[PDB]
């Protein structure tokens, strides 16, 4: 565990271990793309990994919202009931909230041990949503995107991940690895 | 008397803290996702806060019911004006929400408490320095301050836990700690009456003391795990004792046996349920556990 | 009897609320000194 | 010749979706999809490709489907439509269609399409509405194919057909969205909706999510067994399939009312005093009366409607002595929960569209864009209206049957607002033309036009469901002088149509006067052969009403049922709990000083 | 319902008893 009063590094000084496995692989180094992307199942693994991906992406979200000014800041959002063009920052926020909704939707994911194949199609939708955020970052805010990628090679990780599981076209990728 | 009615499942990683709105049927839940969510009452969140970086540890609500303070890994504190209920979750982002930002001790904020005087608030960190804040005047204390809280009956007196095994009481206008009372101490709370002050030990013994001589009036073994969190009824009758045994218990301030026991949470790691929070106007109880699953019983 | 006890509850609620006001005033008075 | 099934053969269905006006669209579809295909991958064909190539391309389509430009979205949707068609050999294109459609399901096209459909909802001529049309096409196709095989992918169709009927769209099933479209059209505040396709899609989704007539009969049998009632005497569908034009195939039935009426007549005649609604006291009557009573009560037929009404009045008697029941959420029940708020407007709108589509609110907006072109457009408009009538009749009939099977009072609540909108005179007026021509109307370009005949049989079945065991409505059937219309429609050599005409003639032949009976015997002979016989019935020698009163009584019964089962919030305001929990505890100086000084 | 009201009343009177004892000091 990590009891309270433990400042930063004691956190690493210490069911559903798939998330704990992912966490151990991440803390190992934020650099090893394949090593984390090395499966231990395949479906529930995709599930937990998309969860972790949006989790890490919250960081990019706050980093962008810090300076997602309309100075330079596409597609239309879908978290709204009727899809409206909530712009870049609004799009990012609504997409993250809708991904939380889906990934935590009871009717599509009651448990985290056995996901029906009638649900793994949604993962394609959500990663398609993710890559829109990534495109906006790489295009309008290249520098902070690169900063966050230096912090953690998210875009590289997810490109290798999708190419591993084929959720999105390779032609859809425009970010260099 | 308390049956499960809601399971606020929209947080990914463990929900470290949670607190109920004073009057509204609204609940705020801070997790380790670096983001916290506000909910209004199988339910979906109403707002998400995209301002905190690093996992969030501690949270407090402005007693008026309009502002929220948070402090976690980022060693900073954020202060939002919560949007009123009935807002749209999928709405246009409003940058003013993060009105306040507090930069203090360079370490993670482990303990957060609001003051009923509506001008101050206590922030304890792993830095070893507790800070009293005014939303820019800060009074610091250089005494392992795990838990630091605000006595309610007199806002002059405040408490401070320690990873040693004791807890020290001190004042507001004096900054001079009065007396200690007796090993990790997870969570400390203050009764809405002046003397009684409750503490939770790593040795699974809920203990009680007085703000005038710190007497060990009562030490009852609580659960089979280090009691992580405590929550006090807004009128001081019952007491929520959240324990790493994934078993929350409603004790009674008179009868200190298992007045009620609910157990619904998973042992995702060596650490289990983080925090427990009463209501104050609607009599709901919420529990924020290690698996990011806020249960709500009515 | 149910209705009567319900009104008794309303009475006790009034009593508790006025007790709250009284104790808040006494706390403020003691805090001033 | 004619084989009454829940739907025509798949090829006829697919042909009966596109107007003869929107032909060239097909070209565009290919000329759209191909082009994008060309850019995505090169030098290949969709058929010579393999599985993961198909899935990648489908995901690319779904991705492209979210651009914020209506024009590019239309382009992408046309591509998806061509995919759904897939296109040589008709069996080949059928197989490839089934394949492509199950693929588009697997990738998850349907939810994206539903979202885009909502988008188009929240906003003369054909091109007035192309996008919607295009969109609707796909959905129909999908459902069609998925249900065309609803009789590998077993799990696929099962989960689909289960989610389509589940309240996942604004917490309402898909059919509710389609009904909303229909209402918003009839209200004249959405004059561009393509109505043939909306109606067809509503029909097919009601079909696949509720089940056709065979699954209807099966569910009826199971609900009979569950309630303990004895099984049905015949196999109605088979019996009607094995009839002829113009034997005694129907085992006679006798409802409880007849037993009680006969027994009370006998009591008055032999015991000098009637008893009243008792059918067990038979002791003083002579033996030749006990024989008749036994013969009757051994031929009794108690349907689910009677026991359900009994349970309803029971619940209403003893509310909280365990009377609170749970109701299964079978798709019919959820659909009724969805429709209940604004049902009457739905029914009025359906009937308005019907009346606008009778052979003799611009419904033809969908189809409207040389004498040959004028003739083709005329036959096309006739075909448009024929299909609209077919869809509406089938929807109404399926809803009626499924509601009556689910719970009788739902059927009554639908029928009441269906007759209030003058459905009886509407149908009769629909039947006041040369029916034979309508049935043999060969209004199609690549006997019995299966479409028209199916629709007419359905209209008769509906009219029967509306007016049966309700004396006031039967007297209405008499008032509008239906008989010369019915027995004129009797000329169609089909067997089921004849049967359902006779089902009405027999029900109203008592009030038609001896002379009429004496004049028409061939029809009386037909009624003798075809229709089921009730014991102690007096149609052949009948001797001989408060419409509004009987209505306003049934209405009260219905509304009581509805309020009890779908207004549990307000239900039973007399007995309410009080929250004894401490939420209430938080739910001028003298007032302090003296109160403290109390001791 | 009457029993629940009884228990709530017992709770409230315990509250007032404790409050008055606290006021004594
Ligand atoms: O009462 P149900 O169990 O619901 O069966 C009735 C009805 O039975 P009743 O005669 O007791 O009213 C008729 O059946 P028959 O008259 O042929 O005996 C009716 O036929 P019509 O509507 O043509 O009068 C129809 O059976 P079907 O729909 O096959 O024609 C219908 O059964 P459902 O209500 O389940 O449709
Ligand atoms: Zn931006
Ligand atoms: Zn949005």
């Amino acid at each position: 565990r990590n009891r309270p009063g433990t400042k930063a590094q004691d956190f690493y000084n210490w069911t559903l271990a798939v998330q704990q496995y992912i966490q151990q692989n991440i803390r190992a180094d934020c650099s090893n793309i394949d090593k984390i992307l090395e499966p231990p199942d395949e479906g529930v693994w995709k599930y937990e990994h998309l969860r972790q991906f949006c989790l890490e992406l919250n960081g990019l979200a706050v980093k962008l919202q810090s300076e997602c000014h309309p100075d330079t800041c596409i597609f239309l959002c879908a978290a709204h009931k009727t899809p409206k063009e909530c712009p870049a920052i609004d799009y990012t926020r609504h997409t993250l909230d809708g991904a939380a909704c889906l990934l935590n939707s009871n009717k599509y994911f009651p448990s985290r041990v056995s996901i029906k194949e009638s649900s793994v199609a949604k993962l394609g939708s959500v990663c398609r949503r993710i890559y829109r955020i990534f495109s906006h970052a790489y295009f309008h805010h290249r520098q902070i995107f690169d900063e966050y990628e230096n912090e953690t090679f998210l875009c590289h990780r997810f490109t290798k991940f999708v190419m591993k599981y084929n959720l999105m076209s390779k032609d859809n990728l425009i970010v260099p690895i | 008397t308390w049956n499960p009615k809601y399971t606020l499942r929209s947080h990914f990683d463990g929900v470290r803290a949670l607190a109920f709105h004073p009057v509204e049927p609204v609940l705020v839940t801070a997790s380790e996702d670096h983001t916290l969510k506000l909910w209004n009452l199988d339910v979906e969140p109403i707002y998400t806060f995209r301002a905190h970086i690093g996992p969030v540890l501690s949270l407090a609500i402005s007693s008026n019911g309009e502002q929220c303070f948070s402090g976690g890994i980022d060693a900073t504190i954020q202060w939002w004006n919560m949007p009123s209920p009935s807002v749209d979750p999928y709405d246009t982002y409003e940058p003013n929400v993060l009105a306040g930002t507090l930069v203090g001790h360079t370490d993670a904020v482990w303990g957060l408490a609001y003051s009923g005087i509506k001008n101050q608030l206590l922030s304890c960190s792993a830095d070893g320095t507790v800070r009293l804040w005014n939303p820019p005047c800060i009074c610091t204390y250089n005494g392992i301050p795990t838990s630091v809280d605000f006595i309610g009956c007199d806002p002059a007196h405040m408490v401070t836990s320690f990873n040693t095994g004791s807890a020290v009481i001190y004042d507001l206008e004096t900054s001079q700690s009065l007396v200690i009372l007796s090993n990790h101490i997870n969570r400390v709370v203050s009764h809405p009456t002046l003397p009684v002050t409750i503490t939770a030990h790593e040795d699974r013994h809920i203990k009680f003391f007085d703000n005038k001589t710190g007497k060990m009036i009562h030490s009852m073994v609580a659960h089979l795990d280090a009691v992580t969190s405590l929550a006090v009824d807004p009128n001081g009758i019952y007491l929520m004792s959240g324990s790493h045994d994934c078993s929350i218990r409603l004790w009674n301030l008179d009868s200190k046996t298992c007045v009620q026991e609910i157990t619904a949470h998973r042992k995702k790691l060596d650490e289990s349920i983080y925090d427990v929070a009463f209501h104050s106007s609607k009599a709901y109880i919420a529990s924020a556990g290690a698996d990011a699953l806020a249960k709500v019983f009515v | 009897e149910r209705k009567g006890q319900e009104n008794l509850k309303k009475d006790l609620v009034r009593r508790i609320k006025m007790l709250e006001y009284a104790l808040k005033q006494e706390r403020a008075k003691y805090h001033k000194l | 010749e004619f084989e009454y099934a829940d739907t025509d053969k798949w090829a006829a269905e697919l042909s009966e979706l596109y107007s003869y006006t929107e032909g060239p669209e097909f070209l565009m579809n290919r000329k759209c999809f191909e082009e994008d295909f060309r850019i995505h991958v090169t030098d290949k064909k969709w058929t010579e490709l393999d599985t993961n190539q198909h899935r990648t391309h489908a995901m690319r389509l779904l991705d492209g489907l979210e651009v914020t430009a209506r024009e590019k979205r239309l382009k992408v949707a046309r591509a998806i439509l061509y995919v759904a068609q897939g296109t040589s050999s008709e069996a080949e294109v059928q197989s490839w269609m089934r394949y492509n459609i199950f693929l588009l399901l697997e990738v998850g096209t349907f939810n994206a399409l539903v979202e885009l459909l909502n988008m188009e909802i929240d906003n003369i001529s054909l091109a007035d509405s192309t996008d919607l049309r295009v969109l609707l096409n796909i959905m129909y196709l999908i459902v069609e194919t998925v249900h065309q095989e609803c009789e590998e992918w077993r799990t696929m169709r099962q989960t689909f057909r289960a989610e389509l009927g589940s309240p996942l769209y604004n917490n309402e099933p898909f059919a509710i969205m389609l009904f909303g479209m229909v209402t918003k059209f009839c209200s004249g505040h959405a004059p561009h909706f393509p109505m043939k396709k909306v109606l067809l899609l509503l029909w097919k989704t009601v079909l696949c999510t509720l089940g056709g007539f065979e699954e209807l009969q099966s569910m009826k049998a199971e609900k009979r067994s569950i309630l303990g009632l004895p099984p049905l005497p015949e196999d109605s569908i088979k019996v009607i399939r094995n009839m002829r034009a113009a034997g005694l195939p129907w085992a006679p039935k006798v409802r409880e009312k007849d037993i009680e009426m006969f027994l009370e007549s006998s009591r008055s005649k032999f015991i000098g005093y009637t008893l009243g609604s008792d059918t067990n006291t038979v002791v003083g009557l002579p033996r030749p009366i006990h024989e008749s009573i036994k013969t009757l009560k051994q031929h009794k037929y108690t349907s689910i409607a009677e026991v359900q009404a009994q349970m309803e009045e029971e619940y209403l008697r003893s509310p909280l002595s365990g009377g609170e029941e749970e109701v299964e959420q079978v798709p019919a029940e959820t659909l009724y929960q969805g429709l209940l708020p604004s049902l009457p407007q739905y029914m009025i709108a359906l009937l308005k569209i019907l009346l606008a589509a009778a052979p003799t609110i611009n419904i033809l907006a969908d189809v409207l864009p040389t004498v040959l072109q004028s003739m083709k457009l005329g036959v096309d408009v006739n075909r448009h209206k024929e299909v609209i009538v077919k869809a509406i009749s089938a929807v109404l009939l399926l809803l009626l049957k499924h509601f009556k099977l689910n719970h009788v009072y739902q059927f009554e609540y639908m029928a009441q607002h269906l007759v209030f909108a003058n459905c009886i005179p509407l149908i009769l007026k629909f039947f006041n033309q040369n029916i034979m021509s309508y049935i043999t109307a060969k209004n199609s370009i690549s006997q019995f036009c299966w479409r028209n005949l199916f629709s007419c049989i359905n209209l008769l079945r509906i009219l029967n469901k509306l007016t049966k065991w309700k004396h006031s409505r039967t007297m209405m059937l008499v008032v509008f002088k239906s008989a010369p219309i019915l027995k004129r429609a009797l000329k169609v050599k089909q067997a089921m149509m004849q049967l359902y005409v006779l089902k009405l003639l027999k029900v109203q032949t008592k009030y038609l006067g001896r002379q009429w009976r004496k004049s028409n015997m061939k029809t009386m002979s037909a009624i003798y052969q075809k229709v089921r016989h009730r014991l102690n019935d007096d149609w052949a020698y009948g001797n001989d009403w408060d419409f509004q009163a009987e209505e306003c009584a049934l209405r009260a019964n219905i509304e009581r049922f509805n309020a009890r089962r779908y207004d549990r919030a307000h239900s039973n305001p007399d007995f309410l709990p009080v929250d004894n929990c401490l939420q209430s505890v938080l739910g001028f100086q003298m007032n302090y000083d003296l109160w403290l000084e109390r001791e």
